[PDB]
C-alpha cells in the first residue's frame, strides 16, 4: 500500500508539473489535468476500501462528475479560442497586457 | 443569456459559496468552489470576444490547478486519520498546500499575475461578483482552520500582496485593473491579522465590499474605465464627485473615515502579538494606495479636464439608473466610524 | 504475481510522466488511456470491482472519446517534431533511470515507512469479513440513494447547471 | 490469472493474424458535434449515478430511493427539452 | 484444460463468423431471387476461406495501423468469454458492465483511424459514425439499467434461474424494440450503415479484421439478447439443451438482422440522430422510472445473495 | 511496552469437526434449534468480551454438541443424509431449490425417528435472550478515566462596566 | 464550523458520515473503530489545545491501528534476521512455516 | 374543450410524448394508491444479512423468547400467506 | 408473475440467510482458534528468530491499552510463503 500510494502522489506532482510548465498548446494541460484527478480518484476509493468504509466512497463519484463537467467546460473554452483565432496556440494570449 | 439560463447560474453562483460554508465536510467544500468557478465562467465569456476568451482560460486553468491542490490536502488528510474534516494533528506540509491553493484562488502574490489581465478583460457587472462573492468561500474555509496555520508564511505572502499591488498601481491607469491591485492589497492585510483574530478579517472583507461595489456601480453607470474617460464626469453628471472622492480617500484608508479603522485595529492586534515590524511596513506602504487614489481624485473632482463637445447632446437627456443602495453602502462606509466598538 | 501493485504503481507513474513530458497529444493519449486501465486494475486488485468497472465504462467510454473527438476536430500537429518525441524519450529514460536509482537509495534510509521490500506482497489487505455478504463498494456507492442524499442531489445540479452553461458559452 | 490468459490469447491470435497479412505476400468546426458530446458525457454521468439501484433499492427507505431516482430522471429530461427548445438537436446549419 | 477451453469458445466462433458471411450470401441473394455461391465447394462452404487467402495474398503509422484493427478484434473475442452456455468459463459480477465497456472501447480505434487519414473526407465520416455509436451505446446501456433491477444483481448467471418459469420479453418489450435497434447502429449494420454507405482508409488485411470483429460483434448481441430477454430453459440435467435453444434463437435473430438489411434502406444521418434523441430516450427515461417503481408498488423487489 | 497474554498451541487442541461446507449446510437447520443455547451463549460471550482468548471454554462444547448431533443422525437416517448432500453439492451455490423432494423424506425419517421439527421460516432470524449464569464487565474497551470536563462559569448576566473599555468610545 | 445552519436546524447532511465509526450501512464495522470511539470521546467536552497533549495515549494507538509503522518496522527487522540466520547457515525453518501443516 | 382537441391531435401528431407523460405519470402516482408497497420494507428489514446478537434476562422483559422456535417473537406469516 | 417469483426468491433467501446463520458460532470459534494457534506458532519462532539481539521484546504489544486486537494477514501469514500470503490477499479477487 504505501510504496504504491507513494507512487500515485508522484504521478499528481508530475501531472502537476505538467500544467505548470506548458510545450504551446492547451489540451496537454487540460490532459493533464485529467491525470491529476485520476490519480486522485484512485487513492480515495484505495484509502476506503482499505479501511473498509462504505459511507465514505460517494466522494470519489463526486468528484469524478465534477472533473468531467470541469474538464468539459475547460474543452468548451478552447474551442471558442480556437474559432475565434485560428488554432489552440498559447502564444496568441498576449493581450490584456495594457 | 436568456432568462431561465441567467435564473440558474445566478442560483449556483449564489449557493456555491453557501454550501462551501455551512457544509463541515471539505468535499462539499470543494463542490461549492467548483460551482462557483463553474457557474461563473459563463457571466465572464458572454460577449464571446476574444479577450473574454482568454481571461476566461486564464481564469479556469488557475483554479482549476487550485481545487485539484486542495483535493490532493483532503485526501491526504484522509489516509493520515480517516475523518474529512482538518484536524490539530495533520503534517504541516498539507497545510502549506492548502494555503498555497487557496492563495492562488484568492489573487494573493505571488499567485496574483493573472487577476488584472482577467479583470481588464471582464466588464463591470462581472468583475464586481469576481472581486466580491468567491473571496468569501475561500476565507470561510480558513476561518474555520486558522488555530493550525503557518504565520510565517502567512505574513510573507500578505505584505508581499502589499508591496506588489501598491506598486503595480502606482503605474495602472485603468480602473479595473486599479480596483484589482486594491483587492489585493486588501486581502493581505485580512491574511495578515486573520491566525490572531478572524473577526476583523470578516470586517475588513466587508469594508471592502461595503467600497468596491458602489464605486463599480458609479462606473457601471457611464462605462468609463479609463481616467481619462471618468474626469469627464463633472460634465456628465457632477453629482457623483462628492461621493466618488470620499470613497477612494476611504479605500485608502484616511483617519476620519471608515477605511483607516481596519488597519488601526489590526496593527493593534499586532502589537498585543509582537509584529510591530510588519505592522509598520504595511503602514508605511499602504500609503502608495493612497496615492494613486488621490491620483484619481485629482483628475475627477480637485481639477477639471477637457471635456467633449457631445456631452451636451447628452446633457439635454437623463439617466435614472443609480439606485439608492449606493449611496446608502457609501454613507455607511464614510460617516460611520463612531460606530466602531459596534462593529467589532 | 506479488510485485502486482507495485507494477502497476509505477506503470501510472510512467502514464502521469509521459503526460508531464507534454509530448504530441496523439502519442500522449495513449499514454492516459494506459493510465486509467492501470489505475482501475490497481483498484480491481485491492477490491473495488464495481468502482473499476464504472471507471472503465465513465472515464474512458465518456471522457478519453470525447478528448480524441474535440482535438480532432479543433487541433493541428503542426510540425513541432524537430524531434521533440525522439528527444523527450530519452530523457523520459534518464527520469526513470532516477527514480530507479532514487528508489535504490531511499530503501535503504527509509525500511518500514516509504516501502517494505523484502516483504512487498503484506500489507495490502489488513482485515476482512470473512464470513459476511454486503461488503462491496456497491453499497457505499449505493448510500446516495439512502443516506448521503446530498451527494446525489449536488451532482444531480452541477449536470442541471452544465448543460446551460456549455451551450450559453459555445454561442 | 485466467483473464490474464484469455487476452494475452486473443492478442497473440490477432498479432499472428496481422504478421500473416504482412508476410504471406512475400479541416474546419461543426458545434453541433462538440454539443453532441458534451450531451453523451452528460449522461454518462447521469449512468454512473444511476447504476446503484440493484443494491440501493434492498435498503429500506425505499421512499427516499424512489423520490431520489424520479428527480434525476425528470430534471435530466427538463435539461434534454430546454437544449432541444434552444435547439441543440436541429442539425441544420 | 484451460487452453482447451479457451480454444473450444475461440476457434469455432470464428468458424461460424465465417460461414455466417456465407449464410449473409445466401440469404440476400435468396431474398434477392437469385442463389447465391454453389459452386466453390459443395453449396458454397469454401468461399470464406478463399477469401481469406485471397486477402491475405493482397499487398498493402504502423503503431495505429496495427493496434486499432488488433484492439478491435481483441475485444469482439474477450467479449465472449463470461457467457453462461449454461455455466459460463469465467462467472464475474459486473459482467454485462465489462461487456458495455469492452463494446464501446473500439470507438477508439475508429477515430485514431481518421486522426491518422489525413483525409478530411475521411474524418466527416468518423466523426458521425462515432456520434451516432456513442448515442446508441447510451441507451444499450440504460435499457439493462432498467431491465436488471429485476434481478437485483449485474451477474449473468441470475438471469436464467429468473427466467426459470417465464421469459423477460412478455415484459419490457418497449425495450426489446429498442436493444433490437440499438444493436443495428453499434454494430454499424442497417438500416444505419452509413459508415459504409457514403464513400469518397482499410487495406485488405485490416480490412479482414474489422468484418472478422463486426460480425462477431453481431453474433454476440445476437446472443445477449437470447440471453436476457429469450430466457432459455435450465434444466440442471441438460445443460445440452439450453446450448441448444440458446443456438436456435441465436441464429433466428442473425437472420433477422438480414430480413432488415435486404428490406430496408439506409436512414439520413439527422434523421437518425433524431429518431434517438426525440423518440427513444423520453422513453427509455419513462420506462427505467417505470421498472423503478414496480418492485416498489409491487412486492418484486429481488435479492442480492 | 507491554506484553501480551496468549494459550499455548498444546492446549485448546480439540478434536473438530472436520466435516464439509455441504453437510453443514444441508444439516444447519435442524442444529438452528438443537444445539442452540450452547451457541447463543457462545456468541454472548464473544461480542459482551472482546477477548477470544476469554471466550474459549466455550466452543469446546460448541464442538462437542455437534458431534453429539452428527452422531444421533449418523445413527439414525444416515442414507437419506448422504444422497442429500451429494445431491446438493453438485450444484454451483447449494441451493434448497435442487433437492425439494430429496429434503421432506430425509425430514420425515429424522422426525418418525425422533422429536426434531425442520424450523420454520424466519425463526432463526429473531433475537432470544439466553439465561447465563457468568456476569457481565464494564470497560470491556479497557478504556481510561474521561478527563475532566472545563469548569462551567455562571452568574447572573449583568451588563458591561465603565462602558465598552473602548478607546473614549465610552457609549 | 463557521454557518450552523444545519445545528439550528437541529438537521445533518454530510457531518453524519465526517469520520470513521458513523453509521455504516450494513453494520459493516471499520478498521478503528473502538480507537475512534476513544478518541473521540476524550476529545469531547474539552476543545483542542487540552486534547492535542491529554489524548496522546488514544491517539497514537489509533493512528497505529490505522497504519502500523511500527508493527511494519517490528515485523521487517524479524524477517531480516531470519535471512541473515538461513544465510549463515544456523536457522532450520520448520515444516508450519516451511509448507505444510495439520489445518482444521 | 381545447384540452381534448389537442390530446385527439397529438394521439396522432406525437403520440411518443404522450406515452412517455402517461408512463411518468403512472409511476409517481401508483405507489402512493397500491396496497402492497409497503410490503417491500417490511421485507427487505426481515431480511437477515447479519447475526442477530441475544441478550441476557437480569430483568423481567417478557416480550423475548428464550428459544428460536418459540412463538414469543416478532412473526411474519403473512409472507408464506401471501 | 415476475412479481410472484421474486417473493418465492426472497423467501428461499431467507431460508440459505437462516443456515448460515445457525453455522455462524462454530466458525466463529474454529477461526478464533486458528488465529491464536497461528500467533502462538509465529511467537514460539520469533523466540529463537530474535533472541541474540539486544533490548528485544517477545510479543511486545506496540499499543499501550490491553486491548484485544484483531490481526493482521501481514503478522499472521508473514513468515509462511507467498503461496499462502497470495491465497489469503487475492484468493476472492482472482475468480476462485
Ligand atoms: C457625532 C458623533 C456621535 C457619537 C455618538 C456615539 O456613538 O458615541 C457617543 C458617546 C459620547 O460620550 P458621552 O459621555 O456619553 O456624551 C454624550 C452625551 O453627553 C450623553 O448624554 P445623553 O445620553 O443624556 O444625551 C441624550 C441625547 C438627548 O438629546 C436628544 O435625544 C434629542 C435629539 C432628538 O443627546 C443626543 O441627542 C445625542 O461616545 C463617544 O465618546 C463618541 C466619540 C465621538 C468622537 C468622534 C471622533 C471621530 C470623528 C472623526
Ligand atoms: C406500460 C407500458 C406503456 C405503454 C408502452 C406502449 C409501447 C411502447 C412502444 C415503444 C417502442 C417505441 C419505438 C418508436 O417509437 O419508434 C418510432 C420511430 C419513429 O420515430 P421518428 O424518428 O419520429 O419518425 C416517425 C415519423 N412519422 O419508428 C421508426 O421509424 C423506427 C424504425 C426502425 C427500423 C428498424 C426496424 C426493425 C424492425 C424489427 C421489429 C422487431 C422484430
Ligand atoms: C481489453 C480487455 C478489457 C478487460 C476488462 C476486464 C476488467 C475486469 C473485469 C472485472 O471487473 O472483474 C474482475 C474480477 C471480478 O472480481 P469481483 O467482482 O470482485 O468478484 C468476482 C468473483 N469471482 O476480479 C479480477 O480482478 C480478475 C483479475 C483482473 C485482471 C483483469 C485483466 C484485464 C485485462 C488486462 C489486459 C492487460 C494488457
Amino acid at each position: 500500500m504505501p510504496s504504491t500510494f507513494f507512487n500515485l502522489t508522484m504521478a499528481f506532482s508530475l501531472s502537476l508539473l505538467g500544467t505548470l510548465m506548458f510545450r504551446s498548446h492547451l489540451m496537454s494541460t487540460l490532459l493533464c489535468l485529467e491525470g491529476m484527478v485520476l490519480s486522485l480518484f484512485i487513492m480515495t476509493s484505495v484509502t476506503s476500501l482499505n479501511s473498509n468504509s462504505m459511507s465514505s466512497m460517494p466522494i470519489p463519484i463526486t468528484i469524478l462528475v465534477f472533473a468531467a463537467c470541469e474538464a468539459a467546460v475547460g474543452l468548451a473554452l478552447l474551442v471558442k479560442v480556437s474559432n475565434t483565432y485560428g488554432t489552440d496556440y498559447v502564444q496568441n494570449l498576449n493581450l490584456l497586457q495594457c | 443569456m436568456n432568462p431561465i439560463t441567467l435564473a440558474i447560474i445566478y442560483f449556483t453562483i449564489f449557493l456555491g459559496p453557501v454550501i462551501t460554508m455551512s457544509s463541515t465536510n471539505l468535499m462539499l467544500m470543494w463542490v461549492g468552489l467548483e460551482f462557483s468557478l463553474l457557474a461563473i465562467i459563463p457571466m465572464l465569456i458572454n460577449k464571446k470576444n476574444p479577450r473574454s476568451t482568454e481571461a476566461a482560460t486564464k481564469y479556469f486553468v488557475t483554479q482549476a490547478t487550485a481545487s485539484m491542490i486542495i483535493l490532493l490536502a483532503i485526501v491526504l488528510n484522509y489516509k493520515q486519520l480517516g475523518t474529512w474534516m482538518f484536524q490539530q494533528q495533520t503534517n504541516g506540509l498539507i497545510l502549506n498546500m492548502t494555503l498555497m491553493a487557496l492563495s492562488m484562488k484568492l489573487g494573493l502574490a505571488p499567485f496574483h499575475f493573472w487577476l488584472p489581465e482577467v479583470t481588464q478583460g471582464i466588464p463591470l457587472h462581472m468583475g464586481l461578483i469576481l472581486l466580491t462573492w468567491q473571496k468569501i468561500a475561500p476565507l470561510s474555509i480558513l476561518i474555520q482552520i486558522y488555530p493550525l496555520l503557518n504565520s510565517t508564511i502567512i505574513l510573507m505572502l500578505a505584505i508581499t500582496s502589499i508591496f506588489m499591488g501598491a506598486w503595480g498601481g502606482l503605474n495602472q491607469t485603468q480602473m479595473r485593473k486599479i480596483m484589482a491591485y486594491s483587492s489585493i492589497a486588501h486581502m493581505g492585510w485580512m491574511l495578515a491579522i486573520l491566525p490572531y483574530n478572524p473577526s476583523l478579517t470578516l470586517l475588513n472583507l466587508m469594508i471592502y465590499i461595503i467600497l468596491t461595489a458602489p464605486m463599480f456601480m458609479a462606473l457601471m453607470l457611464n462605462n468609463s474605465m479609463t481616467i481619462n474617460s471618468i474626469s469627464l464626469l463633472w460634465n456628465k453628471t457632477p453629482a457623483m464627485l462628492t461621493m466618488i472622492s470620499l470613497m477612494l480617500l476611504s479605500l485608502g484608508g484616511l483617519p476620519p473615515l471608515t477605511g483607516f479603522l481596519p488597519k488601526w485595529i489590526i496593527i493593534t492586534e499586532l502589537m498585543k502579538n509582537n509584529c510591530l515590524i510588519m505592522a509598520t511596513l504595511m503602514a508605511m506602504m499602504a500609503l502608495l494606495n493612497l496615492f494613486f487614489y488621490t491620483r484619481l481624485i485629482y483628475s475627477t473632482s480637485l481639477t477639471m479636464f477637457p471635456t467633449n463637445n457631445n456631452s451636451k447632446m447628452m446633457t439635454h437627456q437623463t439617466k435614472t439608473k443609480p439606485n439608492l443602495m449606493f449611496s446608502t453602502l457609501a454613507i455607511m462606509s464614510t460617516m460611520t466610524l463612531p460606530l466602531a466598538p459596534q462593529l467589532i | 504475481m506479488n510485485n502486482y501493485i507495485f507494477v502497476l504503481s509505477s506503470l501510472f507513474l510512467v502514464g502521469c510522466l509521459g503526460l508531464a513530458l507534454k509530448p504530441s497529444l496523439i502519442y500522449g493519449g495513449l499514454g492516459l488511456i494506459v493510465s486509467g486501465f492501470v489505475g482501475c486494475l490497481m483498484v480491481l486488485g485491492f477490491g473495488g470491482s464495481f468502482l473499476g468497472l464504472m471507471v472503465f465504462l465513465i472515464y474512458l467510454g465518456g471522457m478519453l472519446v470525447v478528448f480524441g473527438y474535440t482535438t480532432a476536430m479543433a487541433t493541428e500537429e503542426y510540425p513541432e517534431t524537430w524531434g521533440s518525441n525522439w528527444l523527450i524519450l530519452g530523457f523520459l529514460v534518464l527520469g526513470v533511470i532516477m527514480e530507479v536509482f532514487l528508489i535504490c537509495v531511499l530503501n535503504y534510509y527509509d525500511e518500514v515507512g516509504v516501502i517494505n521490500l523484502d516483504g512487498l506482497g503484506d500489507w495490502l489487505m489488513y482485515e476482512v469479513d470473512d464470513v459476511g455478504v454486503m461488503l462491496e463498494g456497491g453499497i457505499g456507492v449505493a448510500a446516495m440513494y439512502s443516506c448521503a442524499t446530498w451527494m446525489m442531489v449536488v451532482a444531480g445540479w452541477s449536470l442541471f447547471a452544465g448543460i446551460f452553461i456549455i451551450i450559453e458559452i459555445t454561442r | 490469472m485466467n483473464l490474464y490468459t484469455v487476452i494475452f490469447i486473443n492478442i497473440l491470435l490477432s498479432l499472428t493474424l496481422i504478421l500473416v497479412a504482412f508476410w504471406l505476400p512475400q479541416l474546419p468546426f461543426s458545434m453541433k458535434f462538440f454539443l453532441v458530446a458534451i450531451t453523451f458525457l452528460l449522461f454518462d454521468l447521469e449512468i454512473a449515478l444511476l447504476l446503484p439501484l440493484p443494491w440501493a433499492i434492498q435498503t429500506i427507505k425505499t421512499s427516499t430511493m424512489m423520490i431520489m431516482a424520479f428527480i434525476l430522471v425528470t430534471i435530466l429530461s427538463l435539461g434534454l427539452a430546454y437544449e432541444w427548445t434552444q435547439k441543440g438537436l436541429e442539425w441544420t446549419e | 484444460m484451460f487452453f482447451i477451453n479457451i480454444l473450444t469458445l475461440l476457434v469455432p466462433i470464428l468458424i461460424a463468423m465465417a460461414f455466417l458471411t456465407l449464410v449473409e450470401r445466401k440469404i440476400l441473394g435468396y431474398m434477392q431471387l437469385r442463389k447465391g455461391p454453389n459452386i466453390v465447394g459443395p453449396y458454397g462452404i469454401l468461399q470464406p476461406f478463399a477469401d481469406a487467402m485471397k486477402l491475405f495474398m493482397k499487398e498493402p503509422s504502423m503503431s495505429l495501423f496495427i493496434i486499432a484493427p488488433t484492439l478491435s478484434l481483441t475485444l469482439a473475442l474477450s467479449l465472449w468469454v463470461p457467457l453462461p452456455m449454461p455455466h459460463p468459463l469465467i462467472n464475474l459480477n459486473l459482467g454485462i458492465l465489462f461487456i458495455l465497456a469492452t463494446s464501446s472501447l473500439s470507438v477508439y480505434s475508429i477515430l485514431w483511424s481518421g486522426w491518422a487519414s489525413n483525409s478530411k473526407y475521411s474524418l466527416f465520416g468518423a466523426l458521425r459514425a462515432v456520434a451516432q455509436t456513442i448515442s446508441y451505446e447510451v441507451t444499450m446501456a440504460i435499457i439493462l439499467l432498467s431491465v436488471l433491477l429485476m434481478n437485483g444483481s449485474y451477474s449473468l448467471q441470475t438471469l436464467i434461474t429468473t427466467q426459470e418459469h417465464m421469459w423477460l420479453l412478455l415484459p419490457a418489450w418497449p425495450m426489446a424494440m429498442m436493444w433490437f435497434i440499438s444493436t443495428l447502429a453499434e454494430t454499424n449494420r442497417a438500416p444505419f450503415d452509413l459508415t459504409e454507405g457514403e464513400s469518397e482508409e482499410y487495406a485488405a488485411g485490416p480490412f479482414a479484421l474489422f468484418f472478422m470483429a463486426e460480425y462477431t460483434n453481431i453474433i454476440l448481441m445476437n446472443a445477449l439478447t437470447t440471453i436476457i430477454f429469450l430466457g432459455p430453459l435450465y434444466y440442471i440435467n441438460l445443460p445440452e439443451l439450453y446450448s441448444t435453444n440458446f443456438m436456435m434463437e441465436a441464429l433466428l435473430l442473425s437472420s433477422t438482422f438480414l430480413w432488415i438489411r435486404a428490406s430496408y434502406p439506409r436512414f439520413r444521418y439527422d434523421q437518425l440522430m433524431h429518431l434517438l434523441w426525440k423518440n427513444f430516450l423520453p422513453l427509455t427515461l419513462a420506462l427505467c422510472m417505470w421498472h423503478i417503481s414496480l418492485p416498489i408498488f409491487t412486492a418484486g423487489v429481488p435479492p442480492y445473495m | 511496552p507491554g506484553i501480551v497474554e496468549l494459550p499455548t498451541l498444546e492446549e485448546l487442541k480439540v478434536e473438530e469437526v472436520k466435516v464439509s461446507s455441504a453437510v453443514l449446510k444441508a444439516a444447519a437447520h435442524h442444529y438452528g434449534a438443537q444445539c442452540d443455547k450452547t451457541n447463543k451463549e457462545f456468541m454472548l460471550c464473544r461480542w459482551e468480551e472482546k477477548d477470544p482468548r476469554r471466550c474459549l471454554k466455550e466452543g469446546k462444547l460448541v464442538n462437542g454438541c455437534a458431534l453429539n448431533f452428527f452422531r444421533q443422525i449418523k445413527s439414525h437416517c444416515a442414507e437419506p443424509f448422504t444422497e442429500y448432500w451429494t445431491c446438493l453439492d453438485y450444484s454451483n451455490m447449494q441451493l434448497f431449490r435442487h433437492c425439494r423432494q430429496q429434503q421432506a423424506k430425509f425430514d420425515q425419517c429424522v422426525l418418525d425417528k425422533l422429536g426434531w421439527v425442520r424450523p420454520d421460516l424466519g425463526q432463526l432470524s429473531k433475537v432470544t435472550k439466553v439465561k447465563t449464569d457468568r456476569p457481565l464487565p464494564e470497560n470491556p474497551y479497557h478504556s481510561r478515566a474521561r478527563p475532566e470536563p472545563n469548569p462551567v462559569i455562571e452568574g447572573d448576566l449583568k451588563p458591561a462596566k465603565h462602558g465598552t473599555r473602548f478607546f473614549f468610545w465610552t457609549v | 464550523p463557521f454557518l450552523d445552519i444545519q445545528k439550528k436546524l437541529g438537521i445533518s447532511l454530510d457531518r453524519h458520515f465526517m469520520f470513521l465509526s458513523a453509521e455504516q450501512p450494513y453494520k459493516n464495522a471499520a478498521r478503528c473503530h473502538a480507537f475512534e470511539k476513544e478518541w473521540i470521546e476524550c476529545a469531547h467536552g474539552i476543545g483542542g489545545t487540552r486534547a492535542k497533549k491529554e489524548c496522546k495515549i488514544e491517539f497514537d494507538d489509533f493512528e497505529e491501528c490505522l497504519l502500523r509503522y511500527k508493527t511494519m518496522r517490528r515485523m521487517h527487522d524479524i524477517k531480516k534476521q531470519r535471512e541473515k540466520l538461513m544465510k549463515e547457515g544456523k536457522y532450520t525453518p520448520p515444516p508450519h512455516h516451511s509448507g505444510r501443516e495439520e489445518p482444521r | 374543450g381545447r384540452i381534448s382537441a389537442f390530446l385527439k391531435n397529438a394521439w396522432a401528431k406525437e403520440p411518443v410524448l404522450v406515452v412517455s407523460f402517461s408512463v411518468w405519470g403512472l409511476a409517481i402516482i401508483m405507489p402512493m394508491i397500491s396496497p402492497y408497497t409497503k410490503y417491500a420494507s417490511m421485507i427487505n428489514k426481515a431480511t437477515p444479512y447479519n447475526y442477530p446478537v441475544p441478550v441476557r434476562d437480569d430483568g423481567n422483559m417478557p416480550d423475548v423468547p428464550s428459544h428460536p422456535q418459540d412463538p414469543l417473537g416478532p412473526s411474519l406469516d403473512w409472507l408464506k400467506n401471501l | 408473475r415476475m412479481m410472484r417469483w421474486n417473493q418465492e426468491r426472497r423467501r428461499l433467501l431467507i431460508e440459505d440467510l437462516e443456515a448460515r446463520i445457525a453455522l455462524m458460532p462454530l466458525f466463529q470459534a474454529e477461526k478464533d482458534r486458528r488465529t491464536l494457534q497461528i500467533l502462538r506458532e509465529n511467537l514460539e519462532e520469533e523466540a529463537i528468530i530474535m533472541k541474540d539481539v539486544p533490548n528485544w521484546k517477545v510479543g511486545e504489544s506496540v499499543f499501550h491499552t490491553t486491548r484485544w486486537v484483531p490481526p493482521l494477514i501481514g503478522e499472521m501469514y508473514g513468515l509462511r510463503t507467498k503461496e499462502e500470503m497470495s491465497n489469503a490477499n487475492f484468493g476472492f479477487t482472482w475468480y476462485t
